[PDB]
RNA sequence: CGUUUAUUAAAUGCGUCGGUCUAAGUAUUAUAUUUAAGAUUAUUCUUGUAUAUAGAUUUUUAUUUUAAU
């Protein structure tokens, strides 16, 4: 349930490929029908994803190595910049997309 | 002020060592101006840092 | 599923020695456990 | 009747207590364990590893040369861990189902719902 | 190898613990009726080197 | 008494 | 109230011990003179042990 | 002789009741010695 | 009374005032830093020590992380200058139940450790295994027997660093882990999903058309 | 219970009065641990002289 | 603020009611023990039974 | 309890004066009324006789430690925290195992350290060998070469 | 909060601005709770969105003892059964007795510490890292800071207690070119003279070792 | 035989008795009560609290509490 947009930098741990994966509109539970425990945690948790995927494993799959595993590491878009301005041009082509 | 002091194998007391006072970390005091300690020990003091 | 015949029940002394409700009877951590 | 830590004040209960859904259900509990000890656990990492050793001898050397690295090296790279399994610590035995009811209007109204 | 059962080390002596925990003495678990040798055996002195 | 322990 | 040379009190606190409750005075420690040293590993050896006995 | 007016707490859980716990204003210009410590 | 009142924290810039507090690790609450050295020399002086080459490295924003907490904003841009609530928050929520279930963690074993009861091995020598959560801090570690399969710990053993995602995050609940499970049987044991370990059950003949 | 240990008997005599020197001397305030008689002494031979209390020094006050 | 003691919730709290004890305060009563005081003490209570040498 | 002079004497001369050959003075004489306290009064003065250990190191092997590259720091004793107090309310409150409790820890000085999971240990011996390793560059010469070629990246800029 | 049954997700609102009134406080960064607010007064909604949490420390930061990694006091507002009264709480955190083995000084040692730190203990490699890495005022403990000082010590022995096997390894080497030949058990003598380095010391150690060959075989 | 703010079949107090307590105090003991000492006796019967109880409630009366129209 995220109402806002957020695009992250996720950098994998196998072969380092900055690859960046956003988090769309997912609408919130009805509240017609309410239920305290979905909503409650529906939102606590949006503030873990808001800060950067605090304290959550972050499941997306690699477009370097083909598979999808649990070992990005989420990237400040201040911290991608000091890693991308920071590559041989032609290692952006390797690691950047 | 006697932490990490490499003891001379002929007067067995501390030989100066000329980086300790750099990775010291000059913990205040009332009764004494500036007493240093090595940085590694500066933690311990972080209420009298604050105060 | 064929293993949802759980003992409603669970060796586990009850904490708790007084009395009550809910006592010596099993647990969704025990009812995963015989499954 | 230690089993379930109950005592008897009523007689003509404690007899009836033997058969009782306290009693026998408590019977199968720390039966089932048992078995798990007694014949289960000591086959189920058995084959947990039959398995395995399977793997790193009969699939591995094929999938090393994939990587283009050595043998030994993929055996961190295909087990980066050894989960081995419990009765406490199983991961979902069932794949959830796949094909989930279908919602409908409320009370079975047809033409839609005007409620929730 | 090295074989281990579980339910060896206990990770504080078997004296200073209850199954697993280690537990609470208070000079009020303790009672008077110990220290009541006082009465004429002396307690333990601390003898000076000469 | 390490070293002498070594030998 | 008290009673100092009360035959319980530790031996070491009879003035201490005025001081802290009926429940804690014969529970006080042992600890030391204050000013009686650990016991030294010195090389004084009584007058006449003498050496045989001392080896 | 004397009284906290909190109350001991049990000695695992140090403080219950906050004055704020009760909408209290305490101002150091509207009671005085008001303002209070965890802040 | 202060003699020598302090040098502020991280004043070592020469043109531009030190980061504030809380960021180099003291008092939190202000958000603006400032070093009486830096505001008395006048600006030629602070023009004099540095070069237009230099200013343009510290003059440098970091506009939303901070240099120094490296991860975390900066603390002179948030709302107020307390460290971030959201990102440290405390593991249980102010109405949740405490139903964190039975966790268990991978450590690296030192010794080939063999079980006299199961008559198998807890674990072989410098392989990580999945141990309980209290075994592992109980009896595992004390003993030499194992310690935990953190990042650096393989480096200091010499194994090929690999990221377990050791408590990366914590699960609330039993459906929530069992979730976590399915995570991490995939990342760590993978050889579990493998089209060749899919089909152990066929690598020969359907059972139907052999012999007897 | 310092005769009856020592000598096997009751004492059986008149006890003397004004505790030996010595007797009591970590006490304080004995005033009860005694009768309202003086604090006895210091292990000496010196002559007895009146320990001069607070009380003492009154009652030359009287 | 009864409180102000080292934090041991399921241990014995050392010390607790004896008299060197946390958790009642710097300038409290109770502090009999802290007779130790610089001022010699024969001019707090006299070098004599007649007072002599109380003073300031 | 040795009390009455007839049995203290008995015992005196004895295992304190007989066996041992050593000699109480009075005013010890009078606390020296138990098993528990004969036992003690010689555990003084017995260990008050062994002579100091005496710290005396050769010439050969002491020119060794001296140019041997690697150190030690050796002032870590005095970090350790005091717990300097009246001596029963120190020793009160360790009035069960609350030694190892609470952030203490009876530190006794230790001498050999066990090698295995041991971190701090791993955490270093890698460093070592690291410095070896960066070692045999100045051995060789490889170091001043790379170091060489920074001057020389760094002059003609 | 849309209807349909399979809600793909999506780049932007699909059908405007969510609309509802939970949606309305989730659309302005509140909490869901904001829907039971009776008086929602500017600063109330400050109040709510958890600007600045109100949420304390039991004790000082100073006096703290007990390990609170990153927690408050938080108080939860209840409202009450069947008839609503609202009163809140003070709800604290979990406080585990921590009895680690710390194999910086080799022995067991305990710390009560939140559940939050029983777990950020394993997530950084032991107990004693996680006394380690962390700061003073960050770490916020007293017990932290007695078991940090025998934690600095207890390491900087260890690295003290390595250098004696460069120093001894150095003479353990040197020596063995004078252990050389076995020529005159005399001369053993006069080698180990020379770097005082007894014989009945070692002649007996060496023999423990080769029954030590005998009690490892 | 003491003791009390409108001063006494007020409330104390000894004994007996009921209940509780063998990891803080001595189970002919100390907690927690009801009575009142001394002398005779101390009756009939139970619907609820308590105890015991068996997922709990609902059930359920050795002794105790309160009850007996
Ligand atoms: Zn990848």
């Amino acid at each position: 349930s995220n109402r806002f947009f957020q695009k992250f930098y996720l950098r994998c741990g196998n072969c380092s490929a900055i690859q960046r994966s956003a988090q769309g509109y997912q609408p919130i539970a009805n509240p017609i029908l309410f239920k305290s425990d979905e909503h409650c945690r529906n939102y606590h948790d949006e503030q873990r994803r808001a800060a950067g995927y605090s304290g959550m494993v972050v499941t997306c799959r690699c477009h370097r190595c083909e598979r999808v595993h649990s070992n990005w590491k989420v990237l400040d878009a201040q911290q991608f910049l000091d890693a991308k301005l920071r590559m041989t041009p032609e290692e952006r082509a390797q690691r950047l997309w | 002020v006697h932490a990490n002091r490499y003891v001379d194998h002929d007067t067995y007391e501390e030989k100066y060592d000329p980086h300790w006072e750099h990775n010291a970390h000059l913990v205040p005091d009332q009764q004494f101006y500036n007493i240093p300690v090595p940085k590694e020990y500066k933690d311990a003091y972080w209420w009298r840092d604050l105060q | 599923e064929q293993v949802q015949d759980v003992p409603t029940s669970t060796d586990r002394k009850p904490t708790g020695m007084h009395r009550g409700p809910g006592k010596r009877q099993t647990a969704p951590k025990e009812a995963a456990q015989y499954q | 009747c230690a089993l379930c830590h109950i005592r008897f004040r009523y007689k003509q209960d404690y007899e009836a207590h033997k058969e009782s859904e306290l009693h026998v259900n408590r019977l199968r509990w720390v039966e089932t364990m048992n078995w798990w000890r007694e014949t289960g656990e000591p086959a189920y990492l058995k084959a947990s590893n039959e398995q395995w050793e399977w793997f790193e001898q009969h699939v591995l050397p094929t999938k090393a040369q994939e990587m283009g690295c050595t043998l030994d090296e993929a055996r961190r790279v295909y087990r980066q861990a050894i989960m081995t399994e419990t009765p406490t610590w199983h991961r979902p035995l069932q794949c959830p189902t796949v094909k989930q009811e279908v919602q409908e209007p409320r009370d079975q109204r047809w033409p839609a719902s005007p409620k929730w | 190898v090295i074989s281990y059962k579980a339910g060896d080390y206990h990770l504080v002596p078997k004296k200073f613990t209850v199954g697993k925990r280690i537990a609470v003495r208070s000079y009020l678990d303790r009672n008077r009726t110990e220290l009541s040798d006082r009465t004429f055996m002396p307690q333990k002195n601390w003898f000076r080197p000469y | 008494v390490r070293a002498t322990e070594k030998l | 109230r008290f009673n100092p040379e009360g035959a319980g009190l530790t031996r070491g606190t009879s003035a201490y011990a005025w001081k802290w409750w009926h429940t804690q005075y014969p529970w006080l420690p042992n600890v030391a003179p204050a000013d009686y040293v650990p016991p030294s590993p010195r090389g004084i050896r009584p007058a006449a042990w003498d050496d045989e006995f001392a080896d | 002789a004397a009284t906290p007016g909190v109350g001991i707490a049990p000695e695992t859980t140090p403080v219950k009741y906050v004055p704020e716990m009760l909408n209290i204003q305490n101002a150091k210009w509207w009671n005085g010695r008001g303002k209070p410590v965890y802040r | 009374v202060a003699p020598w009142v302090p040098p502020p924290r991280h004043d070592v810039k020469v043109t531009m005032p030190p980061p504030p507090g809380g960021e180099v690790g003291g008092s939190y609450g202000v958000s603006t830093g400032y070093s009486d050295r830096l505001a008395r020399t006048p600006y030629w002086k602070r023009m004099a020590l540095s070069t237009y080459a230099l200013r343009m490295k510290e003059n440098e924003t970091r506009y939303p992380m901070s240099p120094h907490r490296e991860g975390e904003y900066d603390l002179r841009y948030t709302v107020t200058a307390y460290p971030d609530h959201i990102k440290h928050r405390p593991l249980l929520e102010i109405g949740e139940a405490h139903q964190i279930p039975t966790i268990e963690i991978p450590v690296i074993f030192l010794v080939n450790l063999w079980d006299e009861e199961r008559l198998t091995w807890f674990g072989r020598q410098y392989e990580t295994v999945y141990v309980n959560r209290n075994v592992a801090r109980e009896e595992l570690l004390p003993q030499r027997y194992a310690i935990y399969a953190t990042e650096e710990a393989y480096k200091l053993l010499g194994l090929p660093v690999v990221n377990h995602s050791i408590h990366e995050e914590i699960p609330k609940t039993p459906h929530a882990y069992k979730k976590l499970l399915e995570k991490q049987s995939y990342t760590e044991e993978r050889w579990k999903y493998t089209i060749e370990y899919l089909f152990r059950k066929y690598e020969a003949d359907p059972p139907e058309l052999q012999d007897k | 219970h310092k005769y009856l240990a020592k000598h096997g008997m009751d004492y059986q005599g008149r006890v003397p009065a004004s505790p030996a020197p010595g007797m009591y001397q970590g006490f304080s305030d004995v005033h009860k641990i005694l009768a309202n008689h003086p604090k006895p002494q210091r292990e000496s031979r010196h002559l007895p002289v009146m320990p001069m209390t607070p009380r003492v020094v009154f009652e030359h006050a009287q | 603020v009864f409180h102000n003691a080292p934090s041991v919730y399921p241990f014995t709290k050392p010390f607790h009611d004896t008299p060197y004890d946390q958790d009642r305060g710097r300038f409290d009563k109770t502090k009999n023990i802290l007779r130790e005081n610089k001022w010699p003490a024969w001019m707090d209570h006299g070098a004599d039974g007649t007072g002599f040498g109380i003073g300031l | 309890v040795f009390e009455e002079e007839t049995l203290r004497e008995r015992v005196l001369d004895r295992v304190v004066e007989g066996v041992f050959r050593l000699v109480p003075t009075s005013t010890d004489r009078l606390e020296l009324k138990s098993v528990a306290n004969i036992i003690d009064f010689v555990l003084t003065h017995v260990t008050v006789a062994r002579k100091p250990l005496q710290h005396e190191i050769p010439e050969a092997a002491r020119t060794v430690m001296r140019s041997h590259p690697l150190q030690p720091q050796l002032g870590f004793v005095h970090a350790l925290p005091t717990d300097n107090r009246d001596a029963v309310v120190q020793e009160w409150e360790r009035m069960h195992h609350l030694d190892w409790q609470f952030g203490k820890a009876v530190y006794e000085p230790r001498s050999a350290e066990n090698e295995r999971g041991n971190l701090t240990w791993l955490r270093e011996v890698r460093h070592h060998e690291a410095r070896e390793a960066f070692q045999a560059d100045v051995d060789s010469g490889e170091a001043r070469r790379r170091h060489m070629a920074k001057i020389k990246a760094a002059a003609q800029v | 909060f849309s209807t349909f049954a399979l809600n793909p997700e999506t780049s932007r609102a699909p059908h405007g601005p969510p609309r509802g009134l939970i949606n309305r406080y989730i659309s302005m960064g509140l909490p869901p709770w904001a829907a039971w607010c009776n008086r929602v007064n500017r600063h109330a909604l400050y109040r709510m969105s958890d600007v600045s949490p109100r949420s304390f420390l039991p004790k000082a930061p100073h006096e703290m003892d007990v390990i609170w990694m990153n927690e408050r006091v938080r108080e939860r507002v209840r409202t009450s059964r069947q008839v609503q009264h609202v009163y809140r709480q003070l709800k604290y955190p979990f406080v585990k007795t921590g009895i680690h083995y710390s194999d910086t000084l080799d022995h067991w040692v305990q710390v009560p510490m939140v559940e939050a730190a029983m777990f950020e203990i394993e997530k950084d490699g032991g107990f004693d890292n996680f006394i380690l890495k962390r700061s003073g005022p960050e770490l916020r403990s007293t017990y932290g800071e007695r078991i940090r000082r025998h934690l600095l010590v207890r390491q900087k022995e260890t690295q003290k207690n390595f250098v004696l096997d460069q120093q001894a390894k150095a003479l353990a080497e040197v020596t063995q070119a004078e252990l050389m030949k076995a020529t005159s058990e005399e001369e053993l003598d006069a080698v180990l003279a020379k770097y005082g380095m007894d014989a009945e010391e070692f002649k007996r150690l060496m023999a423990k070792r080769v029954m030590e060959q005998r009690k490892s075989v």
